[PDB]
């Protein structure tokens, strides 16, 4: 129960709308970059050695 | 009447609330919101669920019909003809 | 090759062989057999077997599956 | 200064239409589909709009064209996939808004519930002109079935058929003309929706009890505006379910074939959501007879507010009611399972049946039921 | 004549509900239809190109494109000359008209492939089984000599011929050309000819899933912080008594 964390998140950039959205733009840009590149990972990995990009090794440059 | 203030009479009421931001958003949900969803699923299961079963049985034995339609006779030539 | 069948032995026929040794993708052997016989002998019967064959098929199709992809690649 | 949202008049309009309508506090998720139909009649405007932008409607170029949206066009495919989907979602939630009326007894509204059944009648020429755009093989016969079943009015049906095909045949005209009626028609329905809601507004929502709830009204924009968000996202992630993972299990196959006119398929069949209906016409022996059961059918909906004789709005309190309300419901599922068999001896007498069941049900029963609980409580 | 056959339901690599294809199979599969498949079945509404991301690098492609001659435009006179062939090209038909294919193939007009995955009822399942089956006219039925009795075919008497069989073609990868592997190998192209979008279309899902299930608890908690000033409100009747 970080209550504290909390309060300096309100008192800081909550309180003032203008701030409230800001925060969020900037959270949504990370947000999506951390999200997409999790996520392909993810896919990569349930599917290893099918994906084009796992074979193409083997004829480009070949 | 078609707007507030003007909708109907009322008289000696009295109404009690609290701010959102003073109460739980997920009060009691399982001592006493899960008991509460089971009350009602009994208390609305015989008058729906013989209707769908009865369905069921007919779904089950004309497609079971059909399929005896299609399937070879022994009378088909019984008579070595 | 070496050898032009033992090189390229289908995993298919030795699963199909092998799954047709169960009570019933047997039992349902004969009654298409004795079917096919019936017919040999009556002359002027206009019968198939096919009804027949789709039952030994059916069973025989439905072992298969689960046995057939771990013998390739 | 008082608030400008009561002066502007463009303002007056939104305020009274959404910010502030009074409305019941104890309305439950029913009356939630309302809302999600146009906002699917929105999803399906758009998608379609997009999709216009590459179709071409001619005989031959029309399967291309689709072929080309798919696999060429960037992102074609799931704009396909959402606006057929889209479709199914719109009949669902239509019939779950027709469901809640007749159940909570929302047809007591009878200004309000007439023009519903012209909006459902709209919604239903919509959905058939536009499976015809495809141009596969069931495109084709589907229509070329659902059309010579005009041939049977009496003395103008064959002129009125003809007429229709721009020929002697189904053909590249129709094809065109269909186009821009399924572009036109959905508009209309969009302008029918706000008579719908203006008619409704003068007397206010309806609530589960069936009781007036004037003395318990809540103002609609935080509430419920956050309460059909919530649905909105369900409808939503119900769609993309089914479009991201099986897109195609909703259609029927077979339509991915181009429309051969000298070959009939072996097994022609409406889309899901009209079966309920087919099933209603192939019974009855006579052709003529076949569409006049599913003329009168459509409207004994019509018909539902004067059969009305219990003393309660709504079914809550009448539990034989309910059982029969289940029962006519198992019917329609039925008369949809039926929909999409081949015709023999088992389906047909059980088609036959559902038929006839279907219609005593609405017509005598449950009159007859509602007289003998009024008599049970002793009014 | 009677019911069909219906086929089981094969395990394939793709059928799982996140798996993807298997892009090395999809290679294997189209090499065999450049052989058979290309002999008198057609393929209208796939390019040369499409294959670039998928299994052949673009200078592959290249190379394979212009293996096949074209048809091109008018000449100087009017004449319509022969190209070597280019990536947007699609690829040849067999035949101009659907009347010179019946002609050749015995009355029969074998269908475009480019979607018979999707047409058929049973996906590529009845594909493998229609390859793998032609079994031997069961006893008392008869049937005209070019045509074929395939238990799974609707009619059980198809006029193609069995078009594959152990040793056809060697692929390039080494592997043994059995009939079976050659089989599920043009099944995962077919697939993939029918549904380009499929390894995208579950990308896209999963990404879907995990936001869904991120943003649906706390839409409700939402919901409920709002609905909460009424749901636990307490009345009181007082009258003046
Ligand atoms: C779907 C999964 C997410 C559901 C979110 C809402 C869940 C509500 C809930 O769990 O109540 C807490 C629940 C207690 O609820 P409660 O406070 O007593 O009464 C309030 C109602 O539950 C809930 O009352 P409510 O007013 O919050 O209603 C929420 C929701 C609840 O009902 C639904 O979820 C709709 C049915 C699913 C359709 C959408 C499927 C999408 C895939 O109803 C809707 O809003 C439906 C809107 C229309 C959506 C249609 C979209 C498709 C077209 O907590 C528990 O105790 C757990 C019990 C779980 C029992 C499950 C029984 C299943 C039978
Ligand atoms: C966008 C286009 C907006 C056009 C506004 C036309 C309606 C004007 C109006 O109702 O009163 C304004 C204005 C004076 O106010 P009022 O008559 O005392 O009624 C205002 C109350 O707030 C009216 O009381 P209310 O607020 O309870 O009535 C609501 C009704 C308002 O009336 C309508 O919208 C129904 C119009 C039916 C069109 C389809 C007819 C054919 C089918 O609209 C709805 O039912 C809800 C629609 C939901 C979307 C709201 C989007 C707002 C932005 O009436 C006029 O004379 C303007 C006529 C404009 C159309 C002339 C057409 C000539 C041909
Ligand atoms: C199995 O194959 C089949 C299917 O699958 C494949 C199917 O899909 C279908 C279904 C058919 C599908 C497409 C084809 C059918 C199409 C049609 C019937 C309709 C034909 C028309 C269309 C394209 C055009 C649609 C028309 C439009 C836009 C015109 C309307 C335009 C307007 C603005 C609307 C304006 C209306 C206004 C002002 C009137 C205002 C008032 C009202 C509603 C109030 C009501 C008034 C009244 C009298 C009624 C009240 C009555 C009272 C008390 C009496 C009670 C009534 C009783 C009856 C008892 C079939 C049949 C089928 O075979
Ligand atoms: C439960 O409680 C509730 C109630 O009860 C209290 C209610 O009552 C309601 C209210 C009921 C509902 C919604 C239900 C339905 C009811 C309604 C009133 C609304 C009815 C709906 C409609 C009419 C449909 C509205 C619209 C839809 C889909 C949009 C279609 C029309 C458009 C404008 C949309 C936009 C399309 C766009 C922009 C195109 C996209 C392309 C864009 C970038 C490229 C565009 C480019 C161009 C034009 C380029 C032009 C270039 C030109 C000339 C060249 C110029 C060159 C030069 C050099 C100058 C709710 C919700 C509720 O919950
Ligand atoms: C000077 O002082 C004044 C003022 O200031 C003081 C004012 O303020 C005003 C105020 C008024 C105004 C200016 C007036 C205008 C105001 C406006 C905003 C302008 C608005 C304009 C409009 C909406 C446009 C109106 C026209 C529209 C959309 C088009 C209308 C026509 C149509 C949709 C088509 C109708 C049908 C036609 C041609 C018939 C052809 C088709 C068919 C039969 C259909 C064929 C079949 C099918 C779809 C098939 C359906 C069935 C199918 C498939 C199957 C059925 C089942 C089977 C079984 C077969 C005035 C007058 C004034 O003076
Ligand atoms: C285009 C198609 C869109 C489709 C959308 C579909 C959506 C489906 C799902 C529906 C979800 C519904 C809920 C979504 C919002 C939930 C939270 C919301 O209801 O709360 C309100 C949301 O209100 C807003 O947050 C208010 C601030 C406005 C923020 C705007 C951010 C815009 C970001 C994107 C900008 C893009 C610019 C692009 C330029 C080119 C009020 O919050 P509140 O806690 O009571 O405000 C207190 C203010 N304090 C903090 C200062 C005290
Ligand atoms: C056309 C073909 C349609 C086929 C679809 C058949 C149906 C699928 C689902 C049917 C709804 C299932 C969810 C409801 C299950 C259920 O029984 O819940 C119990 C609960 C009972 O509670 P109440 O007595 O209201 O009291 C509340 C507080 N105590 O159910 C309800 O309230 C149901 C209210 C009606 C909602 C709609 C029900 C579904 C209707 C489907 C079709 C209706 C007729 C359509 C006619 C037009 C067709 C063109
Ligand atoms: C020229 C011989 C020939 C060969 C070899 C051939 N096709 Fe065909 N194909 C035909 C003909 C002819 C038909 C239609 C026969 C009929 O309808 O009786 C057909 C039909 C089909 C069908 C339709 C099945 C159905 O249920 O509608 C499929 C799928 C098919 N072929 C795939 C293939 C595949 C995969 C190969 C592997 C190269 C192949 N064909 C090779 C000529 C051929
Ligand atoms: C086709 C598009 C339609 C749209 C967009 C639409 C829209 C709405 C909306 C938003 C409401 C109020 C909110 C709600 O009830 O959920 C409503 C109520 C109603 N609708 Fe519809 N509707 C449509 C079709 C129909 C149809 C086909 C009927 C057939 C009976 C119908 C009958 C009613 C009735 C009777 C009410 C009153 C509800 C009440 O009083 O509680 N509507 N409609
Ligand atoms: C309620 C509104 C609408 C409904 C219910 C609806 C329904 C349908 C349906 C069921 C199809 C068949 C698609 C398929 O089977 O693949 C279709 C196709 C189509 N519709 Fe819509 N439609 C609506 C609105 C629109 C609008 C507004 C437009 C254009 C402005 C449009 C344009 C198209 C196009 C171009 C197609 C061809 C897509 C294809 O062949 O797959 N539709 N529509």
């Amino acid at each position: 129960a970080a209550a504290t964390l909390t309060s300096k998140l309100y008192s800081l950039l909550f309180r003032r709308t203008s701030t409230f959205a800001l925060t969020i733009i900037v959270g949504v840009m990370f947000f999506e970059r951390a999200f997409d590149q999790g996520a392909d990972a993810i896919y990569d990995h349930i599917n290893e050695g099918k994906l084009w990009k796992h074979i193409k090794h083997k004829y480009e440059n070949k | 009447g078609r707007e507030f203030g003007n909708l109907t009479r009322m008289r000696h009421v009295i109404s009690y609330s609290l701010s959102p931001f003073e109460q739980r958003a997920y009060p009691h949900v399982f001592t006493k919101g899960i008991p509460n969803v089971l009350r009602r699923i009994r208390e609305s299961f015989f008058r729906v669920v013989p209707q769908f079963v009865v369905f069921y049985l007919i779904y089950t034995w004309g497609t079971e019909e059909f399929e005896r339609s299609k399937r070879k006779n022994p009378a088909a030539y019984e008579n070595d003809k | 090759e070496e050898e032009e069948e033992e090189e390229l032995v289908d995993p298919l026929t030795t699963v199909r062989e092998q799954c047709e040794q169960l009570e019933k993708c047997v039992k349902a052997r004969e009654r298409l057999e004795l079917c096919d016989e019936r017919v040999s002998s009556r002359s002027h019967t206009e019968e198939d077997c096919t009804e027949e064959l789709f039952d030994f098929l059916h069973a025989r199709d439905h072992c298969v599956a689960h046995k057939l992809f771990n013998n390739l690649k | 200064m008082t608030p400008m949202r009561k002066t502007n008049p463009l303002m007056k309009l939104i305020n009274h239409s959404f910010i502030d309508l009074p409305t019941p506090s104890n309305i439950s998720a029913w009356w939630n589909f309302g809302s999600l139909l146009g906002a699917c009649l929105i999803l399906q405007i758009t998608t379609g709009l997009f999709l216009a932008m590459h179709y071409s409607p001619d005989a031959s170029t029309a399967f291309s064209s689709i072929a080309h949206i798919t696999r060429d066009v960037n992102y074609g495919w799931i704009i396909r996939y959402l606006h057929a989907n889209g479709a199914s979602m719109f009949f669902i939630c239509l019939f779950l808004h027709i469901g809640r009326g007749l159940y909570y007894g929302s047809f007591l509204y009878s200004e309000t519930w007439n023009i519903g059944i012209i909006l459902l009648l709209a919604t239903m020429a919509t959905a058939f002109m536009g499976y015809v755009l495809p141009w596969g093989q069931m495109s084709f016969w589907g229509a070329t079935v659902i059309t010579n079943l005009l041939s049977a009015i009496p003395y103008i049906g064959t002129d009125l058929v003809q007429w229709i095909w721009g020929g002697y045949s189904v053909d590249s005209p129709t094809l065109t003309r269909f186009f821009t009626f399924h572009f036109i028609l959905p508009f209309i329905i969009a302008a029918l929706a706000t008579l719908h809601l203006l008619f409704l507004h003068e007397t206010g929502s309806n609530n589960p009890l069936g009781i007036t709830s004037h003395s318990d009204k809540i103002t609609f924009h935080p509430y419920y505006t956050i309460k059909d968000a919530l649905g909105l996202l369900l409808f939503l992630l119900s769609l993309m379910t089914l479009t991201l993972f099986s897109p195609d299990l909703l259609g029927d196959p077979d339509n991915y074939t181009l429309a051969n006119p000298l070959n009939t398929p072996p097994h022609i069949k409406p889309e899901w959501y009209f079966l309920f209906a087919y099933t209603i016409l192939r019974s009855v022996p006579n052709k003529l007879g076949g569409v006049l059961a599913l003329l009168l059918s459509i409207l004994i909906l019509a018909m539902i507010p004067i059969l009305h004789m219990s003393k309660q709005q709504s079914m809550m309190f009448r539990p034989l009611s309910q059982s029969l309300y289940w029962l006519l419901a198992a019917d329609l599922l039925i008369l949809t399972w039926i929909g999409g068999q081949p015709v023999s001896y088992p389906f047909t007498i059980i088609g036959q049946v559902a038929s006839v069941l279907y219609f005593t049900t609405i017509l005598i029963l449950m009159p007859t039921i509602s007289l003998i609980e009024n008599k049970m409580l002793k009014w | 004549s009677d019911l069909e056959l219906h086929p089981p339901s094969y395990p394939w690599s793709h059928r799982g509900l996140l798996s993807s294809l298997d892009h090395t199979s999809i290679r294997r599969g189209f090499q065999v239809y450049k052989q058979v498949c290309a002999s008198c079945h057609s393929m209208d509404f796939v390019a040369y190109r499409h294959l670039v991301g998928v299994c052949y690098t673009e200078d592959e492609a290249k190379e394979l494109a212009a293996e096949v001659e074209v048809q091109d435009g008018p000449n100087e006179d009017g004449e319509m000359f022969m190209r070597p062939g280019k990536l947007f090209d699609y690829f040849p038909k067999p035949y101009p008209n659907s009347e010179a294919a019946r002609a050749a193939n015995n009355g029969a007009l074998p269908p475009d492939l480019s979607y018979i995955v999707r047409a058929r009822h049973g996906g590529e399942d009845y594909v493998f089984s229609l390859l793998t089956g032609y079994c031997e006219p069961p006893t008392g039925v008869s049937l005209r000599e070019g045509l074929y009795f395939n238990p799974y075919f609707p009619g059980q008497a198809i006029a193609m011929a069995p078009p594959i069989y152990t040793d056809v073609l060697e692929f390039d990868d080494g592997t043994p050309a059995t009939m079976s592997q050659i089989a599920k190998d043009v099944c995962t192209f077919l697939r993939w000819a029918s549904e380009p979008e499929h390894d995208h279309r579950k990308r896209m899902g999963l990404k879907m899933l995990m936001m869904m299930a991120l943003l649906v608890p706390l839409v409700y908690t939402i919901k409920r912080h709002k609905w909460s000033v009424l749901k636990s409100r307490k009345l009181a009747y007082r009258p003046p008594k």
